């Protein structure tokens, strides 16, 4: 009984070192600290040598003494997966935090996997209409692709991702998963009460007819919890994709908090910092997580992730690494939002792999490239109109300015989730009504 | 504290023997009482001291070479990068979750090598040569080092054959050569890969037209990309027929950092088979800006001191020794060639970035792709 | 609380161990009895490959090494200053510092005479 | 030949001499008369300097535990290491020496909370500075409490009237909200925050008992004269009856300014957890982050953007998530936060400014151009 029990060697914030006398746990293995005030789960991150492992705590470390017994579970963090997680809120370690009792698990799956292999990749570029004019025209969304919403703290990435829940999750036949990673706990209670009245989440005996699983690791949690709750959110979505064969929706409200919480622990893991202050393993931590969210041959995950740009800097290394992992990026702009245009999508910064004439048809493609042509031509005149006014332009360029000032109002659209604070009702626009309107 | 009197202490000066005569008959029954916890001593094998973040510090391994493939007992490969006085820093070719402290490390004897030959022609391999396309192992192939030095002055000749790309913005304004290294540089989603894919597709149209020796064998190196983008690209190369002449090395974003670092050298060694045998190669190092980030991760975790944007100091030599292997050989060496298309992604058009200005000074030409010319309808967005 | 003054001031982390070893053995009047015990253990590292393995091998655990030494250093007429120093170096893996505690004890001893 | 491996040593534990000197002074036959260095619940300072004391011993100390030095100045066990304890000091470090005795108090860092804190001016640690005696009708609770979860909260339904016309009409604020007051220096940031505290005194005399709002004003990095001129304002108005005043001024230590928002939030979380309604104001939210940047760089942690640490988002996200409107099975009490962020030249794309914007629910942008055109309050 003395073996298979390590003692806490040293505590540096969220990083705990545990010395195992007999046998060391594997890397990514989960541990349990005896006698804490809450259930403190440590996950082994590094073997430091001299029989010590280096771990990241999933809860707060305040109250840890350097002799405390730590038990090895012999496995990574295992969370409940299956249809019994539908309509339930789980935290990072799979505990139910919705006060509805224990989770009726079909299985207990580890949160750590390899990405699905090269032979298990699907090449099926089918469009997913969202009812949003700037999304359906200029950067259309793939039905089984990765989707990024890049935003700068107050530009409307959460109102856009709630409108995507309002538009495409009701029309979807599969199961939704919401991974709330490092966001406001008020928004996690707002989404829970909105999904209960909408019948997306049912409580009690009707729980089996729920279509959404909430996983919440919000910004009141320590950085160890916010660094692994995205991995918990994939594991529920990976079960419906692999085992159930379903088409899964995965909404990850701010995936940047996965990268930011890995930088808060990397200062205490004894690493030399990379560029601006992030960890040296930025591309392989994000690349290890983002490559598990794919459409395979036995299931599709349509993932919509919000990405926070830290100081409205798109050249920051955490948004810049995320740009290569996506099929459709929707870069939202702070300066578009100051004009009052909502959603504040930059039309000359949002791209998609679906905007190809052999995929969406040559009639839809030629309109989007014509909208981007006169919006770029209006941007080329932006300083001549500033320092000299519109009276100095040509009569063929004042037609370019007036048309581009019209379509950038026509890319604006009222949302069904913004009707509470704007008063105007929401508008769902069909795809053919957008191509004909533009 | 000087070493003169400290090495004088090697000579015996004990002047009494009431511990040397006592504990000598007491030590061996004391060592044998705790020999259950003694791991066996290690000299020419290795033993992991510490493992973490893809770096194993390995005790022992007395006779390993620098840059040598080592193999842990769990089957995962490694590479002895910095040989220090008390340990060896090993970069792990894969997931380091299967490596523990105290695992035996085995020296394989060979410097890192990949399978080269005609058997790679048509396959999708990883950053070390193992095929990931699910079509069995590589047959009709042989092993060659990934760190061959570039051909010198007397081995080369002047670049005279064209190698058209099929893009008339390129082939009229910025003409490529047969042994020329031409950079495709631009921002994100400006058509960097497009210019390189249209080059590979155009060689399939030309290889069914030229007499058997002007045929160009393409190699696409996909560093740091996601795995579904690579599968979207084999589907394009198979439905075109360009996969008959194309090798694809793909160390994706989920792979380890020493696999993405080594995949431009793994793909260049496969493309050097055609250069060294009188044929003509064409290599595309797509996201060479992502190899330098993977190399930065290894050196920062090997605790080498950082420099500009925390890159290593020798990150110019990372790309200069890679791209100089793309040459046009002389008639006494077969007359074969190898032309490189490295791809560098800039941030908001900043050409003055650190990795961007290195590869501009290494490569012959540049293909600048601007994101503001891209939205004016000019596709390809050639500046 | 009061310790005797060392005859000379010396360097760090292996000379201040010998300085502390000199100040403790002067309180016991046991200087030349703990000086030759240092050269005795040096001969013990020249003889045995299992006693210098505790000083150099990083895979010997810290609970084995302090229980090889303290089960070898039962009383045996050895000094209590030696039997409490070499288990403090064994508890921290500092048995390889014995070759510089000895040199810095030689310079403290000839400065004492 | 066999001694070539010992000619230069290799060891960890930089404080190597401290463990040897705890094993050699008992080998002296005279110093076995209980001449023992206390190491279980006591400790000796090894190093001290720029607000960080390294302490040997303290083998039974908890992480985050409030320890006390022999000088009387208290500290917090921050880094528990294998051979020492890193302690951040909650006062001036000039009264701490090498070899000073450090005592652990037995508990995590706590402030006195309760009804006895109303009317009292308080430093960032709990002890009163107004010179009215100790806190009487009070009890100690932790400054570092995890925020209430998803089920513990409910939707913000009841309004919190600020008393400002441009606020209560245009930017309406409910009970349980976090509202940022952001703008340049001298644009009316406090003019809005202290009109809210004064207006709660007028409203508390007309609403029933369970609808009153008790205010807490945390002053981080302010002048001590402007704190003293504000207590005179709250006394001559009568707002001090419902107001707690926490103040870590510009001369106070950087761990005291780091902890004064968390100290004042725990004093404000007493009213939230008991069904009453609280109103917490962190004047100059950026200041606290500058004081936390000072502690992080003096702990030699790797700086990030604008030399701030990586957990400077977690500095403010952990603090502001504790302002919540609780559910009906938790009393139904609320806590309303007003963090204040000072911007430089109206730049709101800064690191700490965009941090708190992505934490709080709304913002009150106070423009510097309208403030000098006479439009006061200069609400953008
Ligand atoms: N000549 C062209 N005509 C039309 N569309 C083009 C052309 N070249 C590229 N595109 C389109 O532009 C987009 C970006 O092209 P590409 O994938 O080559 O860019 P990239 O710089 O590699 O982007 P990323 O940074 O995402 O890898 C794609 O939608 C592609 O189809
Ligand atoms: N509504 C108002 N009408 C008139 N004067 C006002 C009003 N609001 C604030 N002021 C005055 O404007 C000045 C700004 O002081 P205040 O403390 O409100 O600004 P601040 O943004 O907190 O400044 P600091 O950065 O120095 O803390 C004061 O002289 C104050 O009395
Ligand atoms: N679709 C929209 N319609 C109207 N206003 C919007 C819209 N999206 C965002 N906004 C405005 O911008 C703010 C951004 O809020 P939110 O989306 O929660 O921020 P963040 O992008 O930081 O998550 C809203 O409070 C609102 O004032
Ligand atoms: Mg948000
Ligand atoms: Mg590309
Ligand atoms: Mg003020």
């Amino acid at each position: 009984p003395a073996i298979d029990a390590g003692y806490v060697s040293q505590v540096i914030g969220p990083v705990v070192d545990v010395r195992f006398d007999g046998e060391l746990p594997s890397i990514l293995s989960s541990l349990e600290v005896e006698g804490h005030s809450v259930r403190l789960v440590l996950e082994v991150a590094q073997h430091m040598g001299d029989n010590t492992v280096r771990c990241i705590a999933m809860d707060s470390t305040d109250g840890l003494v350097r002799g405390q017994k730590v038990v090895d579970t012999g496995s990574p963090i295992k969370v409940p997966v299956g249809r019994g997680t539908l309509g339930r809120i789980m935290n990072v370690i799979g505990e139910p935090v919705d006060e509805q009792g224990p989770i009726d698990a079909a299985d207990i799956w580890s949160i750590h996997r390899e990405a699905p292999e090269f032979t298990e990749q699907s090449t099926e570029q089918e469009i997913l209409v969202t009812g949003i004019k700037v999304v359906d025209l200029l950067a259309p969304y793939q039905r089984g692709g990765k989707i990024g919403l890049f935003g700068g703290a107050g530009v409307g990435k959460t109102v856009l991702i709630m409108e995507l829940i309002n538009n495409v999750a009701k029309a979807h036949g599969g199961f939704s998963v919401f991974a709330g990673v490092g966001e406001r706990t008020r928004e996690g209670n707002d989404l829970y009460r909105e999904m209960i009245e909408s019948g997306v989440i049912k409580l009690g005996a009707e729980r089996g007819n729920s279509k959404c699983t909430l996983v919440y690791g919000q910004m009141n949690e320590p950085p160890g919890a916010r660094a692994r709750v995205a991995l918990t959110g994939l594991t529920v979505a990976e079960y419906f994709r692999d085992i159930e064969g379903q088409d899964v929706l995965l909404f990850v409200d701010n995936i940047f908090r996965f990268t930011q919480a890995n930088s808060e622990v990397s200062a205490l893991l004894g690493r030399i910092p990379s560029a601006v202050g992030y960890q040296p393993t930025l591309a392989t931590d994000l690349g290890g997580l983002q490559e598990r969210i794919t459409t395979t041959t036995k299931g599709s995950i349509t993932s919509v992730q919000a990405v926070y740009v830290p100081a409205d800097d798109l050249t920051d290394p955490a948004p810049a690494t995320t740009f290569a992992h996506l099929d459709a990026t929707t870069v939202l702009s702070r300066s578009i939002a100051e004009l009052g245009i909502y959603p504040a999508v930059d039309p000359l910064d949002s791209t998609s792999r679906m905007l190809n004439p052999n995929v969406i048809g040559a009639e839809h493609y030629n309109v989007a490239r014509g909208v981007q042509k006169v919006l770029q031509d209006y941007k080329n005149l932006q300083d001549i109109i500033a320092i000299l006014g519109m009276d100095e332009l040509s009569e063929e360029d004042k037609l370019t300015v007036a048309r581009a000032r019209k379509i950038q109002r026509f890319l604006s659209q009222p949302f069904q989730v913004a009707e509470v604070f704007t008063g105007t009702p929401g508008k769902y626009v069909d795809l053919a009504d957008t191509i004909s309107g533009f | 504290a000087d070493a003169k009197a400290l090495d004088e202490l090697r000579k015996p000066k004990f002047s009494s023997k009431y511990l040397i005569q006592h504990v000598s008959q007491k030590l061996i029954p004391a060592v044998k009482e705790w020999e259950k916890s003694y791991q066996p001593p290690v000299i020419h094998l290795g033993r992991v001291l510490s493992v973490g973040d893809g770096i194993a510090r390995v005790y022992g391994l007395k006779s390993v070479q620098a840059g040598e493939l080592v193999c842990f007992d769990s089957g995962v490969k490694g590479m002895a990068l910095n040989l220090q006085a008390d340990h060896v820093g090993v970069v792990v070719f894969g997931n380091d979750s299967v490596i523990h402290q105290g695992d035996l490390v085995y020296r394989t004897g060979q410097i890192v090598n990949v399978p080269i030959g005609p058997g790679t022609l048509g396959r999708v391999t990883d950053g070390l040569g193992q095929p990931i396309d699910g079509k069995g192992p590589l047959t009709n192939v042989r092993s060659s080092l990934v760190e061959v030095k570039a051909p010198g002055i007397i081995a080369r000749q002047s670049v005279r054959e064209p190698l058209f790309t099929g893009v008339k913005a390129v082939d009229a304004l910025v003409p490529i050569g047969r042994g020329q290294r031409e950079l495709i540089i631009g921002d994100r989603q400006t058509g960097k890969t497009a210019v390189a894919i249209d080059a590979i597709i155009h060689q399939k149209n030309c290889n069914e037209q030229v007499p058997k020796a002007q045929r160009v064998y393409c190699v696409y190196v996909a560093v740091g990309q996601k795995r579904s983008t690579v599968a979207q690209l084999v589907k394009l190369f198979t439905q075109t027929g360009a996969m008959r002449y194309t090798i694809m090395v793909s160390a994706t974003a989920s792979d380890a950092a020493p696999l993405q670092f080594l995949a431009p050298y793994s793909g260049c060694a496969m493309a050097e088979y055609f250069r060294d045998t009188g044929k003509h190669g064409l290599i595309i190092y797509d996201d060479l800006s992502k190899q330098s980030v993977a190399y930065r991760q290894m050196s920062l975790l090997l605790r080498r001191p950082p420099g500009r944007e925390a890159f290593p100091g020798d990150v110019f030599y990372l790309h200069s020794r890679l791209l100089e292997r793309a040459a046009k050989l002389s008639k006494e060496l077969g007359g074969g060639s190898l032309t490189a298309f490295p791809v560098i992604e800039t941030q908001a058009g900043d050409v003055s970035a650190y990795i961007a200005t290195n590869v501009i000074s290494i490569t012959d030409g540049q293909i600048f792709l601007e994101t503001e010319l891209f939205y004016k309808g000019i596709r390809p967005a050639l500046n | 609380l009061k310790l005797p003054t060392a005859p000379l001031q010396l360097s760090g982390t292996s000379a201040q161990i010998a300085t502390l070893l000199w100040q403790v053995a002067a309180k016991e009047n046991q200087l030349d009895k703990v000086q030759d015990e240092l050269y005795q253990f040096i001969e013990l590292f020249k003889q045995h490959s299992e006693l210098r393995r505790l000083a150099t091998d990083p895979f010997v655990p810290t609970l084995v090494r302090t229980k090889i030494i303290s089960s070898v250093l039962k009383d045996s007429g050895a000094s209590e200053i030696t039997k409490k120093l070499f288990e403090a170096l064994a508890d921290e893996g500092a048995l390889s510092a014995l070759l510089e505690v000895t040199v810095n004890y030689e310079e403290l001893m000839l400065a004492h005479k």
